[PDB]
RNA sequence: CACCCGGCCCGGACACGGACAGGAUUGACAGAUUGAUAGCUCUUUCUCGAUUCCGUGGGUGGUGGUGCAUGGCCGUUCUUAGU
């Protein structure tokens, strides 16, 4: 895998500053004006789960009502259970999504059947 | 409500003085503007008001979006005896002719 | 003179009643007396509990708080002025401060000119 | 509803707190049993807690190790 | 508690806004600094000052 | 002394005419250097809004007008003088500001 | 912002009874808990001082219902020459 010609072993090790430019307008946007507390929460939740997990089998899910979270480096490999509104909807983080929203991977709505 | 001494005393102790109260009908309020420096919610004077209103002491009207009061007989004897003065002290609204 | 000991006590009291002089209980009185910001105790010989007194008593005398003695538990509650009266002004509803505290006096000299002389 | 009920915290009634803080000798030694908070305005007037690990002050929010 | 009752910030938007008389939040008149529900105007302009004309 | 300006302003134009014909009048009889009255563009405040409280009828509309008559009146005369000519005319229905140099 | 899922708060006046300075009650560090650094709740203690808290009566809120209970505006019959 690489994202925008960098490799994830490097984006981990990457710090926050030189990470802004790589990211699309709108994140490097949400970065510049900052992380509010419950961000921070959030983060420290995930990374504190990933620690307290097996080396082998994934870490346990954390559940949160942010769906406007940008996917950082940090947060590769982890299980967020994301709210839809009603429920919540589990997802594994994956590499190839180090750009988008939470609430992406979350739908709110049932898709449409007519009758 | 539960609010402390200071504010009760510094509500009851104006509305003595001058003999009449003003607010402006929003609990969000952080400070009633007459009693700044006090630490008095808006909240806390509208509360006082309507407690003391309830039993019959003090005379109230509603305007656009603001409460008006004005202190009776009954509620400058109430605070006469609450706060603790001598009769010979009189309201701003009792002092002219 | 004219008055009796125990007079001063009731004057001296509903006087500093004004100035919120008074500290109730233990838990305010104790706290304010650790400060050194109280002048006279006022304690109760109907003490069921036995720490109760040695410890009021000690820490009165830990920074030479001066004290007076109280008979029973109501009348001191009615001194300092806790009960509520009726109508016609009578002792309905009584509840019982086996020590009180005083920080502030008012100003009286029939109450003043005795209470201390009690102590010389 | 899916829960049973929640309930309200109601505050564990204990009877004549403060004769816990002092321990008074027959001689007359008036130690006190829990720290003193070292903070400006509860310095003399509040005795801070001590937890099974820990001390804890209720009005400055004062904790120490 | 304290800093969740009334948290939600309100500097901008129509929820910050509202009617000078009756604190309605819609159909509000503020041209002129008049801070007024369109209901409220219409009763209170003729006092005000505010003529039809043509 | 110098340069005092007096700017009268008014919804009603009778009672700002006959106030600032006044202060005219009586400072041309006292023999002061008095420049005329500088009548500026009407100031006209237009609101448009639906009869109806609902919402139901022909889409009617109001058109409610709100006019404003500014004058400037002009005095090379000192300050005493100025303050009594300035007290003396007072009116429900006009505001006059003053103003030196 | 009425609607759906989930969670704090009383901002339940006033009166009567009980409670009650031998403390009615208030707020909260830490860890657990939670979407939440919400003392919301659990463990553990601290902290405020008759302002409260429990029962009954009685209020106070509502973008809750009824425009076919109503007032006010508003539209239309009805832009014609009608009364
Ligand atoms: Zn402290
Ligand atoms: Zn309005």
């Amino acid at each position: 895998f690489t994202y925008r010609g960098v490799d994830l072993d490097q984006l981990l090790d990457m710090s926050y500053e030189q990470l802004m430019q790589l990211y699309s307008a709108r994140q490097r946007r949400r970065l510049n004006r900052g992380l509010r507390r419950k961000q921070h929460s959030l983060l420290k939740r995930l990374r504190k789960a990933k620690k307290e997990a097996p080396p082998m089998e994934k870490p346990e899910v954390v559940k949160t009502h942010l769906r406007d979270m940008i996917i950082l480096p940090e947060m590769v490999g982890s299980m967020v259970g994301v709210y839809n509104g009603k429920t919540f909807n589990q997802v594994e983080i994956k590499p190839e999504m180090i750009g988008h929203y939470l609430g992406e991977f979350s739908i709110t709505y049932k898709p449409v059947k007519h009758g | 409500m539960l609010m402390p001494k200071k504010n009760r005393i510094a509500i009851y102790e104006l509305l003595f003085k001058e003999g009449v109260m003003v607010a402006k009908k929003d609990v969000h309020m952080p400070k009633h503007p007459e009693l700044a420096d006090k630490n008095v919610p808006n909240l806390h004077v509208m509360k006082a008001m309507q407690s003391l209103k309830s039993r019959g002491y003090v005379k109230e009207q509603f305007a656009w979006r603001h409460f008006y009061w004005y202190l009776t007989n009954e509620g400058i004897q109430y605070l006469r005896d609450y706060l603790h003065l001598p009769p010979e002290i009189v309201p701003a609204t009792l002092r002219r002719s | 003179g004219v008055m009796d000991v125990n007079t001063a006590l009731q004057e001296v009291l509903k006087t500093a009643l004004i100035h919120d002089g008074l500290a109730r209980g233990i838990r305010e009185a104790a706290k304010a007396l650790d400060k050194r910001q109280a002048h006279l105790c006022v304690l109760a010989s109907n003490c069921d509990e036995p720490m109760y007194v040695k410890l009021v008593e000690a820490l009165c005398a830990e920074h030479q708080i001066n004290l007076i003695k109280v008979d029973d538990n109501k009348k001191l509650g009615e001194w300092v002025g806790l009960c509520k009266i009726d109508r016609e002004g009578k002792p309905r509803k009584v509840v019982g401060c086996s020590c009180v505290v005083v920080k502030d006096y008012g100003k009286e000299s029939q109450a003043k000119d005795v209470i201390e002389e009690y102590f010389k | 509803y899916t829960t049973p009920k929640k309930n309200k915290h109601k505050r564990k009634k204990v009877k004549l707190a403060v004769l816990k803080y002092y321990k008074v000798d027959e001689n007359g030694k008036i130690s006190r049993l829990r720290r003193e908070c070292p903070s400006d305005e509860c310095g003399a007037g509040v005795f801070m807690a001590s937890h099974f690990d820990r001390h804890y002050c209720g009005k400055c929010c004062l904790t120490y190790c | 508690h304290q800093q969740l009752y009334w948290s939600h910030p309100r500097k901008f938007g129509q929820g910050s806004r509202s009617c000078r008389v009756c604190s309605n939040r819609h159909g509000l008149i503020r041209k002129y600094g008049l801070n007024m529900c369109r209901q409220c105007f219409r009763q209170y302009a003729k006092d005000i000052g505010f003529i039809k004309l043509d | 002394i110098h340069r005092i300006r007096i700017t009268l302003t008014s919804r009603n134009v009778k009672s700002l005419e006959k106030v600032c014909a006044d202060l005219i009048r009586g400072a041309k009889e006292k023999n002061l250097k008095v420049k005329g009255p500088v009548r500026m563009p009407t100031k006209t405040l237009r609101i448009t809004t639906r009869k109806t409280p609902c919402g139901e009828g022909s889409k009617t509309w109001d058109r409610f007008q709100m006019r404003i008559h500014k004058r400037l009146i002009d005095l090379h005369s000192p300050s005493e003088i100025v303050k009594q000519i300035t007290s003396i005319s007072i009116e429900p229905g006009v505001e006059v500001e003053v103003t030196i140099a």
